[PDB]
């Protein structure tokens, strides 16, 4: 059952931030060049405060969420966001994390309902299913959690890191690198992409990716630890 | 390759019987399992198949609820049970190696029952 | 690999008989194939090569023929110094082979 | 629904046999088989996908046929081959003819 | 005056390594290949390896091919067999001989050792 | 000696120390490491179906978490085209991949053609299109038997009209109308207005050209990812701290074997050098880590004086201990072989190097 | 030959592939199991040509 429950923008600094393992390659103590899609440096990031719109994906999405109370539980990805075409479905709960493709009739405006107990109002419908995965969360001061997302050959990957954090409206300073967390073979087209929040009866950040060059510094353990982002400036 | 059944069994009305089916010579999770039946003068009668790959069925419409079948993997053995046995179920139960459904995808192929069992006979009087 | 077979795997037989063995090779080796006869508590004696050259120093009581895959030992007239295993080894493809051998008894 | 004939056949010993099984609706001939049976044994496949020879079974035994007919032939009885013969058809559901 | 004598034999542990030796005498050693045969307690032989007249060539059965070494020493009238990663299945008495072969070896005559046994435990 | 004269090329050599050959450690063993998989591939599900896609809707099917005989497919007489790209179908029962795809359909025989990586026509461009660095093989064969008709089968259909041409494993299933000229057609069949869809006219007396075919695709991909598929495999024990030949998963070379240090992560299965070389490796079946170096070897220098003087010579093994080679001395040069080390000191008369000379006394 | 010309024959049986230039007249039976022949045609057992 759905339940019918714009804003102007506000932008926050991506420092150095959004770097992730470029392949599954074992290397250390040394420096290496790679031309992926990277999210730029001290680019302007979207600030939201869980205000959820659907959202283009472009060429994949830098996502970041600062919380103590897991609000944000997962993503809906795809093009049409209804029964015409196949969408992707990530959620998240108290024990796995559920990974769904099929022709999805989504609400106008998807959300769990959580009473401990919870009901999904995500969709009304799910024919013609093609793909289904089951795992551990992906998720489970402030907790600081952080994703990347790819579509790339039929292939959409995710890289993601957790880190505490003391500060507040905006993202930390310094490195640190996203490892790759899943690879799904799942063969569709994804244009735009919602945010699936719990609502009893929090904010994220977006920030779009784009072909960049690259130089990593994988310290002696294999590690990145540092990059320059080589078209930034001279 | 050989297939092997249990013995002969005798049963009152109402009970259940299940037979196994080793089977050995081949690799079991690459073909599935056929049953068939022949009660005494008659002709072949099908009862279901299942894939010993991912444990999938498919029932005669005439074993639908009577009949289940499952498939031990460590031991490459088949059983079938038969439920709510009649006297008109007296028959021997045959178990065949399948090549009509494949075990991975579960569309039908060209080919047959390869390699069949001895046959366990079941025998339901109420009478000893 | 060729395999090689043997029949029977034992025989049981009296001074004065005929006796007969057959060793089979799982694939055409021509005529190259070694007879040989052990006793227990010692290595193996070449009686026969290329299938029916007879070694110097054995007895003429003793034969062998055939071609291909198919090849017999004969012993025309069993003695009771006979008692033996026989192997047949063929040496026409690398790696070698024997066969399994067959035990003969004294009845 | 399969249904063969004749329910008995009557042939000596080095005679050639033919052996008919009819479909009530059009049976794709990749989902066909024949099997033999003798007294006392249970059942093996002679033939499958309408024209193919199962594993050991000697050039006596040959078929053929296409939509709602198939036949089943000996080219000469040899006493191993008095049994019962049964077709068979995959193509919807699973079921076999009354035997011969 | 043809003689044939194997050394190296013992127990050994399952995993562990064993080098076998035949030393010959009587014969032209340096002109002929060399073979390995295996006989375990109850059992029919079993050919294990070959080695030609110059040390240069190397064949072995498929049960021991890639964990068994084959070599010779022509001036020391010695062939060798190295053996490693052992099992309980290779217990059995190792003969070096240099059997009859008008194919491969060339040999008109044919000889055998003595054998010495390897246990693995 | 006679190697220092072949390495010059003359009878005569002069005082000096000559560089002659090269020296390596032979492996002393092979071994063979593929993943533990019980269950062989469903090969023979999908060659052996009763029924085959069209063209306009081929099929697909996914092939992991197995074991793969080719040995089966290549071999067979029953195939008329077996055309492998990228890879030897007689070195294909050793390799692993992460994933296989079989895609199946049926053609006309003079289709068979476009079956192939950088081709063009109807079925290329409009039906199944494979990519121009396409790695796999390309399996057919003549179905005239089961997929004829007396009256034609014309439930096999293919894609006539279309905008433009398909990308690499593309699959378009619409049956909407085309328009073919200017005007429009209402989702009514006219003039300039035709079903995409066209039949084949499939009877068993048709020419060898017109007759159906089956065709199997077998697409291979080799992602950084722990291998779901392997041809037949025999594993060996795993040998560490010693020169062996290895294959591991796929992967063939030679070199020591120790224990790794290395801290890979979870989804990490090997290293890389700046040569592009492999440096480590994830065990398959143990998951242990494992530094991979090659095997001693070095340069050999034949230290000698004037052949008009003596025949006799000294033998230097550049870079190694003397406890690898096989009057022995270590030198910070190498291991010195047939001269005898004293404790005096003169002037330098054949360099070795690290501040030692040799001469003949 | 109208009737067939059986008089020319190939072979199709063989335990490895031929060296260049070499040539087999051999006519004993092939064994394409584990069970031997006998040099007696029949199951596993096939005359070569
Ligand atoms: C939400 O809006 C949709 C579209 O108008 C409507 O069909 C649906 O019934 C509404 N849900 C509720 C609870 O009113
Ligand atoms: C989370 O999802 C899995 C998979 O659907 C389900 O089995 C599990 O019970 C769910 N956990 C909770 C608390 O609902
Ligand atoms: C699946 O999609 C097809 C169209 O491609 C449609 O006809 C069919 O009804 C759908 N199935 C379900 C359960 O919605
Ligand atoms: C997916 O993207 C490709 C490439 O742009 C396009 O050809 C195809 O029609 C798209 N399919 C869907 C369902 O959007
Ligand atoms: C690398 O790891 C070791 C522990 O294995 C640690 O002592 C060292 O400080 C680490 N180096 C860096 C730069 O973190
Ligand atoms: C020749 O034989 C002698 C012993 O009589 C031995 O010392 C020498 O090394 C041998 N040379 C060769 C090349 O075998
Ligand atoms: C299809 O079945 C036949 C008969 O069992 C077999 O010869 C053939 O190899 C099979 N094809 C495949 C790919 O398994
Ligand atoms: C090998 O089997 C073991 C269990 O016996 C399992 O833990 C291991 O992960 C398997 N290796 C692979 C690559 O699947
Ligand atoms: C070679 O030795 C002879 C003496 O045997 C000597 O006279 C001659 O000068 C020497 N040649 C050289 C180049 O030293
Ligand atoms: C090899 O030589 C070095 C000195 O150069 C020594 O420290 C090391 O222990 C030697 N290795 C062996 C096995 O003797
Ligand atoms: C050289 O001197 C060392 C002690 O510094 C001694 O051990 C060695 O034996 C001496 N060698 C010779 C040839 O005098």
């Amino acid at each position: 059952q759905c339940v019918n429950l714009q804003l102007p923008p506000a932008y926050t600094n991506s420092f150095t931030r959004g770097v992730y393992y470029p392949d599954k390659v074992f290397r250390s103590s040394v420096l290496h060049s790679t031309q992926d899609l990277f999210l730029p440096f001290f680019s302007n990031v979207t600030w939201f405060h869980a205000d959820n719109p659907v959202l283009p994906f472009n060429d994949g999405v830098y996502f970041a969420s600062i919380e103590k109370s897991n609000i944000i539980r997962g993503w809906i990805f795809g093009t049409t966001l209804d029964s015409k075409t196949q969408s992707l479905l990530i959620v998240n709960n108290a024990t796995n994390v559920v990974i769904k493709v099929c022709e999805f009739q989504f609400c106008n405006d998807p959300f769990l309902d959580v009473y401990m107990k919870s009901e999904f109002r995500v969709y009304s419908s799910a024919n013609n299913c093609t793909f289904e995965y089951v795992s551990q969360p992906f998720l489970m001061f402030k907790n600081l959690r952080e994703f990347v997302f790819k579509n790339i050959d039929g292939y959409f990957k995710i890289y993601s890191k957790h880190t505490p954090i003391n500060l507040v409206r905006d993202l930390p300073q310094g490195f640190s690198a996203l490892e790759p967390l899943v690879d799904l073979p799942i063969g569709i087209n994804i244009t735009r992409f919602q945010t699936l929040l719990a609502l009893h009866r929090a904010a994220y950040y977006v920030g779009y990716l784009q072909p960049r060059t690259f130089l990593l510094k994988y310290n002696e353990n294999g590690t990145i630890t540092d990059a320059v982002d080589c078209a930034l400036d001279p | 390759v050989q297939l092997v059944q249990s013995g002969a069994e005798v049963k009152k009305p109402g009970a259940s019987v299940k037979v196994s089916c080793k089977a050995s010579g081949y690799p079991f999770t690459s073909y599935g399992i056929s049953w068939v039946r022949q009660a005494p003068g008659q002709g072949l009668e099908w009862m279901g198949w299942i894939s010993t790959y991912n444990g999938n069925t498919n029932y005669a419409q005439k074993f639908q609820g009577r009949v289940t079948m499952t498939t031990d993997t460590s031991t490459t053995t088949g059983y079938m049970e038969l439920r709510r046995l009649r006297s008109d179920d007296t028959a021997v139960y045959y178990c065949a190696r399948d090549y009509t459904r494949g075990a991975w995808f579960g569309e039908s192929l060209i080919g047959g029952f390869d390699n069949w069992g001895q046959g366990t006979l079941v025998t339901v009087s109420s009478a000893s | 690999v060729i395999w090689m077979t043997q029949s029977p795997s034992s025989l049981s037989a009296s001074v004065g008989d005929r006796v007969t063995i057959t060793c089979q090779a799982s694939q055409d080796i021509r005529f190259y194939l070694n007879w040989y006869q052990q006793k227990p508590g010692k290595a193996p004696k070449l009686l026969i090569s290329d299938a029916s050259n007879m070694e110097t120093g054995v007895p003429s009581r003793f034969s062998g023929s055939g071609s291909g895959t198919d090849f017999t030992f004969t012993i025309s007239s069993l003695q009771p110094e006979d008692i033996a295993t026989y192997y047949c080894q063929q040496y026409d493809n690398l790696p070698f082979t024997f066969g399994p051998g067959t035990k003969v008894d004294f009845a | 629904v399969l249904t063969q004939s004749p329910g008995t056949l009557s042939l000596s010993p080095g005679e050639r046999a033919t052996l008919s099984c009819r479909a009530s609706q059009t049976v794709s001939s990749t989902s066909l088989a024949w099997y033999q049976q003798k007294p006392g044994q249970a059942p093996r496949l002679l033939i499958y996908g309408a024209s193919s020879r199962a594993t050991g079974i000697p050039d006596r035994f040959s078929g053929s046929g296409s939509g709602t007919d198939f036949t089943l032939t000996i080219s000469r009885l040899e006493p191993e081959d008095f049994a019962v013969y049964y077709c068979q058809q995959h193509d919807t559901s699973l079921t076999f003819g009354g035997g011969t | 005056e043809v003689q044939l004598v194997e050394s190296g034999g013992g127990v050994v542990q399952p995993g562990g390594s064993l080098r076998l030796s035949c030393a010959a005498s009587g014969f032209t050693f340096n002109s002929y290949g060399m073979h390995w045969v295996r006989q375990a307690p109850g059992k029919g032989l079993e050919w294990v390896a070959f080695i030609r007249y110059d040390g240069g060539n190397k064949y072995y059965a498929d049960s021991v091919k890639g964990r068994f070494t084959i070599s010779r020493d022509n001036s020391k009238n010695t062939l060798y067999l190295q053996m490693k990663s052992l099992r309980a299945e290779d217990t059995a008495v190792y003969y070096c001989a240099n059997l009859k072969d008008s194919r491969y070896s060339g040999s008109y005559y044919d000889y055998w050792g003595q054998g010495t046994l390897v246990t693995v435990s | 000696l006679s190697e220092t004269k072949c390495t010059l090329k003359s009878f005569t050599v002069e005082k000096g120390i000559y560089q002659t050959s090269n020296f390596r450690v032979q492996p002393t063993e092979s071994i063979v490491r593929f993943p533990n998989i019980t269950n062989l591939c469903p090969f023979g599900e999908v060659f052996n179906a009763t029924r085959f896609a069209s063209v306009y809707a081929w099929n697909r099917k996914r092939i992991s978490n197995c074991v793969a005989d080719y040995s089966v497919l290549y071999n067979s007489a029953s195939f008329s085209t077996f055309k492998c790209y990228g890879v030897c179908p007689t070195k294909l029962n050793d390799l692993c991949f992460t994933n296989v795809y079989a895609d199946s359909f049926v053609i006309r025989g003079d289709e068979v053609r476009q079956i192939a990586p950088g081709q063009t026509g109807k079925i290329a461009d409009y039906n199944y299109k494979l990519p121009d660095d396409f790695t796999g093989c390309v399996i057919a064969w003549n179905s005239n038997n089961l997929d004829s008709k007396v009256g034609g089968n014309y439930n096999y259909r293919y894609r006539l009209f279309r905008k433009s041409n398909l990308k690499p494993f593309e699959r378009d299933i619409s049956t909407e109308i085309y328009q073919a000229g200017s005007t429009p057609c209402n989702g009514v069949q006219g003039f300039n207005c035709y079903f995409p869809l066209q039949s084949y006219g499939f009877q068993p007396t048709n020419g060898v050209g017109y007759q159906p075919y089956r065709v199997v695709v077998l697409s291979f991909e080799l992602l950084h990812a722990p291998a779901t598929v392997c041809g037949p495999k025999k594993s060996t024990n795993l040998v560490k701290n010693k020169c062996v030949n290895f294959n591991f998963n796929g992967l063939t070379g030679t070199g020591v074997l120790t224990e790794s240090n290395k801290k890979f992560l979870p989804f990490q299965q090997f290293g890389r050098d700046i040569a592009d070389t492999t440096d480590a490796v994830r065990d398959p079946q143990t998951l242990e880590i494992l530094d991979i170096t090659p095997c001693s070897f070095g340069g050999v220098s034949v230290i000698t004086p004037g052949t008009n003087t003596s025949n006799q010579v000294a033998v230097l093994y550049q870079g190694v201990n003397c406890t690898e080679v096989p009057n022995v001395f270590q030198t910070r040069a190498g291991c010195l072989i047939g001269a005898e080390h004293v404790n005096n000191s003169y002037e330098c008369d054949i360099p070795i190097g690290a501040g030692i000379c040799a001469s003949y006394q």
